[PDB]
């Protein structure tokens, strides 16, 4: 879903 | 006669390798006796005693014990460990040679290959369970990670976090790290496991070696797949990205001038940015296309 | 050098033709044929506003519901590629055999693709109903959730059987390990001809529950008739003892079950019963299961 | 090939000597109990002494549908092994057996039993580990470990190798939890010399006769490179007016000497004595504060479970 | 025990 | 790991 990066 | 159909031979070859290994901690509520806090196994990669495990099977240990196949045991000094591949590397001092597992740079895992699964399930003793690989390039059950899980039918149980997933022939595959237990309707999964694959975990290793962490570039963001590109969802509040000033609802579609064409190749693209580098990122708000310079950071630890 | 043992010919025969149906996870599908069908479960696709199927190499297709079978399971899709469509291997001289090497492929719990490998452990099984004309094979290929609808096929990639149902929960709740059930290819197929030409499973019945039992003979007793069933018009009520049907013995009600199916509706058949010791021959108009 | 792979052939030649096993009580309750091995021509049948050990009535069904009513020849708790018999005619199938095969951890087996009463079901795994202590540290089951799945009802059946030859009688599988989930892959079976050995006994005897001398001891070793050692059974404990302590056995003797035959390994010494006949009166020598003592022990019958 | 047909 | 003999 949400990447962090 | 004719001889019964055996993987005896791949597990006489890469068996040796796998250890098992000890999580002991200190009992501070009562007088600092070491007792066992978690279990699981360990693969040893070349004759100086470095060792591949998963960094759950190691993290917070007062005294990490590595117990090979033929008896011999070990205090390990913690090398280093990465949260994002939950890999860790341990050395330990043996003098008088030690079994490496076997390691094969040119094969490349196939979906459908038999593979071997090397743990330390329950703290039974050394386990081999049968299988095949069941996918390959999986995120495994939480969807962000860099961890790019092969996944196999071969039994996986607590105790195998760490060992070896190994092919007929004794070549490493993948390093066996998780296993599926949670259920929509309460079933209770089977046969879904998960190894990093052994070229991404040779690379963790050397990394863990060189710099005793893995060092990685970073931006700040958090993003999502689909005018095809990357949304920012979130920005970390001093994230590069906050500095470089790049908002919600920006459509990313270029990065360091490679196209934004999906969250895992970019997210593997931003990692090995030298931090400190300053890179350019192609957006868009309203239609209005901007390209904003970003200072790379170092990703944060854990 | 020397080669790793591998299933992956199977996998590259097969898996393509083995496709992720959705509803916008439902389960997994099979491309039986050029022409675009597509055999699934039933369970799979009920509940389903509109379909859709996504193949391995990207392609996503709208599905057509062209007839379903709720005795048997399975559900027949109908897509509309232009580009040629790749299809799961058929051998008609294959015999499955207990101990053959079987890989399913599903997509379970929706990540993606998944095969598993396993062997055939049993042939003609009821599965969990233990009443049952679904003559499952079974396997001990693991089977997961959303595995449903998705193909079992042996070491030459030929399809084997549609998985379609695990054992997870008996005897206390204790959750059993390696028992999952597939419908064997042969009869998959012919329900899928049946269901492509008259839209549904035409099978003829006679109306009537039963259960087995100087000597005495092995006969279906009657418990429960349909009020305007072919038996019950034909006048026979319950606690009658049912000795053929067609001039055959009915001993074994799964036979009989088998046998009462195949006989086209509208057919005028003798059925000899027995009230108090007495024998009579007598005359039934087979009728339409009615569907469920 | 036109042959796909399958371990039919093993199907082929063991699945016909393995039975389902029932009980009839009480209208009618036909209770399934598990799983058994025709083991020869005259109706011998092994299967787990927990399969059979509630039966009032022991029922035995042949996969080609011959139904027996099964006598309880003897059982055996320290092994979970038990012995029945029927009065079959017109010949029985019997399950392969290759008293020269070596069993080899990844060597491929297949479980044949009736779990859940499904049927004669089939299962494929490997041998996962040898010697292994399993569930219950009886430690006399030398149990071989394997991923084939084994269900609530395998209990009694068999584990085969490719060509059908017997490895084991499976036996158990493993269900205990550490943080609330639940194993896979993980079973048990008593390996097939054990198997064949304690059947002899039970048909011979009415059961297991042991040897015994009452004592609780573990193998050592020394402590780097290995100097000065001495090789033996420590001694652990002693069971209070046993054989040992009636022959002055203390703690911590190092036990060196049984029956003219040097103690080396536990396990080798465990069946040594097993098979001393009770009564009898044998030398023990031990090592005391680095001083040999021989001691006159008189062996004891194995006390009763 | 019931079989429907 | 002690045996009872
Ligand atoms: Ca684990
Ligand atoms: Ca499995
Ligand atoms: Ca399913
Ligand atoms: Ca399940
Ligand atoms: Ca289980
Ligand atoms: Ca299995
Ligand atoms: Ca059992
Ligand atoms: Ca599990």
């Amino acid at each position: 879903l949400v990447y962090q990066f | 006669g004719p001889t019964p159909a055996s993987y005896n031979l791949a597990v006489r070859r890469a068996a040796p390798a796998v250890v098992n290994v000890y999580n002991r901690g200190l009992n501070t509520n009562s007088h600092n006796q070491l007792e066992i806090r978690t279990l699981g196994s360990g693969v040893i990669m070349d004759q100086r005693g470095y060792i591949i495990t998963n960094k759950h099977v190691i993290n917070d240990a007062d005294q990490i014990i590595v117990a090979l196949q033929d008896g011999r045991v070990f205090e390990a000094l913690l090398v280093g460990s990465d949260s994002l591949t939950d890999l860790a590397v341990l050395k330990i001092n043996a003098t008088g040679g030690l079994p490496t597992i076997p390691i094969n740079a040119r094969r490349v895992p196939h979906i459908g290959d038999v593979v071997l699964a090397i743990g330390n399930p329950y703290n039974l003793g050394q386990t081999i369970t049968q299988g095949i690989i069941s996918a390959t390039g999986r995120i495994g059950l939480n969807p962000t990670g860099r961890q790019n899980f092969l996944q196999t039918d071969a039994s996986i149980n607590h105790g195998n976090s760490g060992g070896a997933l190994v092919n007929s022939l004794g070549e490493l595959m993948g390093i066996n790290t998780l296993s599926f237990d949670k259920s929509n309707d309460g079933e209770t999964p089977e046969g879904i496991g998960f190894a990093i694959p052994f070229q991404l975990a040779t690379k963790i290793m050397d990394k863990l070696i060189r710099d005793g962490r893995v060092i990685r570039g970073y931006i700040g963001i958090g993003g999502r797949e689909i005018l095809q590109g990357i949304v920012v969802n979130e920005v970390s509040p001093d994230g590069p990205a906050a500095n470089a000033g790049i908002q919600v609802n920006d459509l990313i579609i270029s990065v360091d001038n490679k196209p934004a064409i999906s969250a895992l190749e970019t997210m593997d693209q931003v990692a090995e940015i030298r931090p400190g580098s300053v890179i350019p990122v192609v957006v868009m708000r309203d239609d209005k296309q901007l390209t904003l310079q970003v200072t790379i950071q170092e990703y944060p630890a854990t």
